[PDB]
């Protein structure tokens, strides 16, 4: 009835050693859904031309497929970008 | 003193393939089928050669028999 759009991103920051990674993993444990996908940052870059974009799109491929399959009654997919 | 210098990084273009895995598999399957057909043709050709060799002897024997019979009949007739 209200028809509002949800939020789709969060940015945590602060000095070193304050619980960011612990908080993120605990949030991942809290949610009941597909096992959250974790990226370590420098692991996407590849020497072959064009493979970085393929690696990036492999993250959203499954979410797009599920949204197409089920529609508005699909689950929530969580992605974590460390560093 | 605005004299800058740089360093370079390299990237490797993808090696020659990603078109050698769709026509390739079909090529291999067709080659296998052709090999099987060739083996079958080998077997059939050998059998046919054996049969022709078998026919030859009967051919020669009938020729000899008819010639001898004709000569004998002519000799007795006169
Ligand atoms: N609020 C907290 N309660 C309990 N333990 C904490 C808390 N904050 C940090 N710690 C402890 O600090 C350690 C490292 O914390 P964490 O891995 O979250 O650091 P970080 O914020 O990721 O740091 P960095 O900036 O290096 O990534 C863990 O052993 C964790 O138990």
């Amino acid at each position: 009835q209200m028809g509002c759009k949800h939020v789709k991103g969060i940015l945590l920051y602060g000095p070193p050693g304050c619980g960011k990674t612990l908080l993120a993993r605990q949030i991942g444990k809290m949610l009941n859904a597909r096992e959250p996908k974790v990226v370590n940052g420098p692991e996407i870059l590849n020497k072959y031309v064009g493979e970085s974009e393929a690696n990036i799109r492999k993250l959203f491929a499954d979410a797009e497929e599920e949204q197409r399959r089920l529609g508005a009654n699909s689950g929530l997919h969580i992605i974590i970008f460390d560093e | 003193d605005m004299r800058n210098e740089l360093e370079e990084m390299q990237r490797r273009a993808d090696q020659l393939a990603d078109e050698s895995l769709e026509s390739t598999r079909r090529m291999l399957q067709l080659v296998e089928e052709s090999k099987d057909a060739g083996i079958r043709t080998l077997v059939m050709l050998d059998e046919q050669g054996e049969q022709l060799e078998r026919i030859e002897e009967g051919m020669d024997q009938i020729n000899k028999d008819m010639k001898e019979a004709e000569k004998n009949l002519t000799d007795l007739g006169k």
